[PDB]
């Protein structure tokens, strides 16, 4: 504590009552001639501490870029192994090999070249780092098979270790090591603590005082990561690592988002994300720590730096994940923390201009060899979506889309978000809107009446048809009644109403109004829609209080209307409802009314961008 | 967050709480630890700030009024600030006769300060005078009246100062007022009819105000709003306040709707306009374009709930 080292690289004296020594080498430093005057060893000694010095960050004291040097850290998956392959000449590299195991998920192998190393390595600090790592992979290794409870560690190697480490005592290993190695790394103590980022994480509060902090948070963010990667240790990949990273990061976006927003309060008209950052939110945030971040602040607002480095860390992730799923290969070790990684990464590229050649690999990465269990059908379409907003999609994505939606035809699809491969075809119509689906065409041609699957599956695919395969598939299918013209509706069977679709309709509305003493409102929204102009429905008007508020609303009594109506409706729907220049200030008022009474999300989201 | 609507309990425990940190401010300004000033006064503004949700009893509220007013240190808590304090507090409990009284002396030690205020949100005296008049108009500062009966011309301090608090004073007592003060600059102008003494300008008063601008317009190469707000809702018919325009965003903004270009509005702007001008500015059409614009962007990015309650109360 003789001094201040700042995260920006200046000392400042602190507690020293003696000699400036760091004042006084800061002055050899500048001129050449004092340090020419230095006898030969200390003017060697001077060097190695210019080199130590200017290699740490330490420029100079008061009154006068991250880049972090780590295989591990840009996901260079493939010159890992093959560092990992060639033979180690030193201790040293062995330390670095085991480092890089553990980042690979070769746990068994990080393990046993830690205790070589142990072994071999009696400054003693090599020594001491191992002995830390070793029980870091240790506890790495006991905690994944309570999670996988597959059998990725033989259970003799699980007994051995066991064996090995059994009543192990990290606390005791620094004050084992001799007071000389207890007296030169002292520094090194905290990494046989069971936590050591809680000065940071309590220094994080200063990023939520609403009266420079920000960049001291960063720049200490960027410090504890450079340490922990340069140095392979271990700890860098535990879940208190990974919190102070997503707990650092998300609370400067939303400290850069608040100075935003009062500015633009106060003034009428922040944050900077650059490779780093994008690969530290890839790495360590979940989805769902994403998601807060998007919902909580305007990441689109954010302006992407570097954004070469960031796609060629994004065409990476894809290449590991090929692979990883398009071989055997399946480490689930390292699939484990690596389908994370990939999943933030990908989900993050939508605010990242990427090149034709990179989303292609992307797209492809994602659309083919990202596994089901991580990414169904609707996340990877949500995926995708996410792709499409920063670059508008170019003919080669479509191909990629079309050849995804001619390998789902040649499977034929669970769901969570409830998305299928229907809304790749509208996305692909979305961009191109005159896009025909080759092999879908001639699969349809092959297409026979034994296999229905098919034929449900890509009749929601029909606009990606050709005539004669639109024709040939609309065969197979029958409208005779009213239910065979909904599921049709439904599925997309036909999209301009037909005269007897409009009198199934008027039988189905006669008998129900016989029967008096669903698809009503379906029907009051499509008369509404101009979807039918049948000009007959005023007959139907009594019963559901949306059947006659849709079908003439001139006529209606507002007073029976339901505000939970407009949830349920769609957005062409409530533009059309918008712009009809009748049943408009109803419908503002109950809005209105609706949002005094509650503040309602959804209601005030519907009553903003359309104006109902 | 509305913490208006949320219910405070143990109201009895929370109202002892501040009579007895006002007790303790009253204390130790009158000997003080500088010391344990530093962090008791934090604490202490935090608590009078926070007592506006807290129903206080008369003697409770008497105690910290009077504390809050008197011995709060001008150096912590401005006029104006000490104002919005007081202003806060009467909005849970109608200040009773009591509080009125406490504030008059307040008012009167003000009056005998001026016979030698600064804000920070330019609210002063005549502001404790208008919180006076809101309540029970019939009021008359006999101290008050007392000082402007004795106003030598010389002392034009008391004078000017006292002319403020108009109101608050009897028709004998400001017969002598208004022999001295009458209106000659802006600045009487606008405090006049802030008070109310004249209700319609006099185009003399138009004449003033064309001469400032005139003069801030030599200058050139606060109050510019109010002019604006004057000629938006049509208190001034000169017709040659057109000729200053590009001076205020403000001005420009409520001169002209179509020339004021809307990248230089100040979305904050709305917060301080009353609910007349406001109804007045969405129905006039030729701006409600882009305050709807301001507002929605508004309600997407910041977490005011005013921008809200102004949209849908007059649709902007």
């Amino acid at each position: 504590y003789d001094y201040h080292f700042e995260v920006n690289g200046t000392v400042v004296r602190h507690k020293n009552k003696g000699f400036g020594y760091m004042e006084r080498f800061f002055e050899l430093k500048e001129s050449c001639d004092e340090r020419s005057k230095l006898s030969k060893k200390q003017y060697e000694r001077f060097n190695a501490l210019f080199n130590f010095f200017e290699k740490n960050g330490v420029i100079c004291m008061a009154k006068d870029s991250i880049e972090i040097n780590s295989l591990a850290y840009h996901g260079k998956y493939d010159v890992m192994k093959k560092f990992i392959e060639e033979q180690s000449v030193s201790i040293e590299d062995d330390y670095k090999k085991a480092f890089f195991l553990a980042c690979l998920g070769r746990w068994e192998e990080s393990y046993d070249l830690y205790s070589n190393i142990i072994l071999n390595s009696i400054n003693g600090c090599v020594y001491y780092l191992s002995q830390i790592n070793r029980y870091r992979i240790y506890q790495s290794i006991t905690q994944a098979v309570t999670q996988f409870n597959y059998k990725p560690f033989t259970d003799e190697f699980l007994a051995r270790i066991e064996r090995e480490m059994t009543n192990f005592n990290i606390d005791d290993l620094f004050n084992g090591m001799p007071f000389e190695f207890q007296k030169k790394y002292k520094i090194l103590e905290f990494l046989s603590d069971n936590q050591f980022l809680y000065d940071d994480t309590v220094k994080l509060f200063e990023l939520t005082n609403k009266v420079s902090s920000d960049i001291v948070v960063l720049l200490r963010l960027y410090d504890n990561l450079r340490f922990l990667y340069e140095n392979c240790l271990w700890s860098v990949s535990f879940h208190e690592f990974h919190q102070y990273i997503r707990n650092s990061m998300s609370l400067l976006i939303e400290k850069a988002e608040y100075e935003r927003t009062r500015d633009i309060d106060e003034l009428g008209f922040g944050f900077f994300m650059e490779y780093y950052d994008f690969v530290n939110i890839s790495r360590h945030f979940k989805i769902d720590d994403i998601k807060n971040l998007e919902r909580s602040c305007s990441i689109d607002k954010i302006r992407f730096g570097e954004q070469e480095k960031i796609e060629e860390y994004l065409v990476g992730i894809a290449e590991e994940i090929t692979k990883q799923f398009s071989a055997n290969g399946m480490n689930v070790v390292f699939y484990t923390q690596f389908i994370s990684e990939a999943k933030a990464a990908l989900y993050f590229a939508k605010y990242v201009k990427l090149s034709e050649e990179g989303l292609g690999k992307i797209v492809k990465a994602l659309l083919f060899y990202f596994p089901e269990r991580d990414l169904d059908i609707g996340k990877r379409y949500v995926w995708l979506e996410r792709l499409t907003k920063c670059n508008e999609l170019p003919k080669s994505i479509i191909s990629i889309i079309d050849d995804f939606l001619v390998l789902q035809a040649e499977k034929h699809e669970v769901s969570s978000n409830g998305l299928y491969s229907r809304d790749y075809g509208a996305l692909i119509k979305h961009f191109e809107k005159n896009f025909i689906s080759k092999r879908l065409s001639e699969i349809t041609l092959c297409l026979t009446q034994d296999k229905q699957k098919q034929i449900d599956f890509l009749f929601k695919l029909l606009p990606l048809l050709s005539t004669n395969a639109k024709s040939h598939l609309l065969s197979f299918k029958s409208v005779e009644n009213i239910n065979d013209l909904m599921n049709g509706i439904r599925i997309g069977l036909i999209d301009e109403f037909t005269p007897e679709h409009e009198e199934l309709i008027i039988e189905y509305l006669e008998t129900r109004k016989v029967n008096y003493i669903d698809y009503m409102s379906t029907f009051g929204i499509w008369y509404f829609l101009e979807e039918i102009n049948n000009s007959k429905m005023e007959e139907f008007i009594g019963m559901d209080d949306q059947y006659d508020f849709f079908v003439d609303p001139e006529n209606f009594d507002y007073k029976k209307f339901i505000p939970s109506w407009l949830k349920n409706y769609n957005d062409k729907l409530l533009g059309k409802i918008a712009g009809n220049k009748h049943m408009k200030h109803h419908v503002i008022e109950v809005l209105k009314e609706r949002v005094k009474n509650s503040n309602d999300k959804r209601y005030l989201e519907i009553l903003m961008n359309y104006f109902i | 967050c509305s913490i208006d609507k949320i219910r405070f309990g143990e109201q009895e425990k929370i109202e002892e709480y501040l009579v007895g940190i006002a007790e303790e401010i009253t204390k130790q300004f009158s000997g003080m630890n500088v010391v344990f000033y530093t962090q008791f006064i934090s604490e202490a503004k935090a608590a009078l700030y926070f007592a506006k949700y807290v129903k206080l009893s008369e003697e409770g509220l008497g105690k910290i009024v009077k504390a809050l007013l008197f011995y709060f240190p001008e150096r912590d808590l401005d006029i104006g600030k000490r104002y919005v304090w007081l202003e806060r507090l009467t909005k849970c409990n109608e200040l009773p006769k009591s509080i009125i009284s406490i504030i008059d002396d307040f008012l009167v030690l003000q009056a005998e300060k001026h016979i030698d205020e600064v804000s920070s949100n330019g609210l002063y005296s005549r502001d404790y005078g208008a919180l006076i008049k809101h309540f029970e108009k019939n009021f008359i500062s006999k101290r008050l009246s007392e000082i402007t009966l004795c106003l030598t011309q010389d002392k034009q301090k008391q004078i000017d100062f006292l002319f403020k608090l108009l109101p608050l004073l009897s028709t004998n007592a400001k017969s002598h007022l208004l022999s001295f003060k009458s209106v000659e600059n802006i600045n009487d102008l606008m405090n006049g009819i802030r008070i109310g003494l004249i209700d319609e300008f006099t185009p003399e008063h138009e004449e003033l105000i064309i001469e400032y601008l005139e003069t801030r317009k030599v200058n050139y190469i606060d109050y510019m709003s109010t002019f604006g707000i004057w000629y938006f809702l049509e208190e001034i018919n000169n017709s040659k306040m057109e000729e200053f325009i590009g001076m205020d965003d403000q001005y420009d903004f409520f001169v002209d709707p179509e020339n004021f270009d809307y990248k230089k509005f100040i979305p904050s702007w709305l917060k301080n306009y009353n609910d007349k001008l406001l109804g007045k500015i969405a129905g006039n059409k030729h701006m409600k374009h882009h305050v709807i614009e301001v507002l929605k962007e508004r309600v997407k990015n910041s977490n005011d709930k005013r921008y809200l309650e102004i949209l849908m109360n007059y649709f902007i």
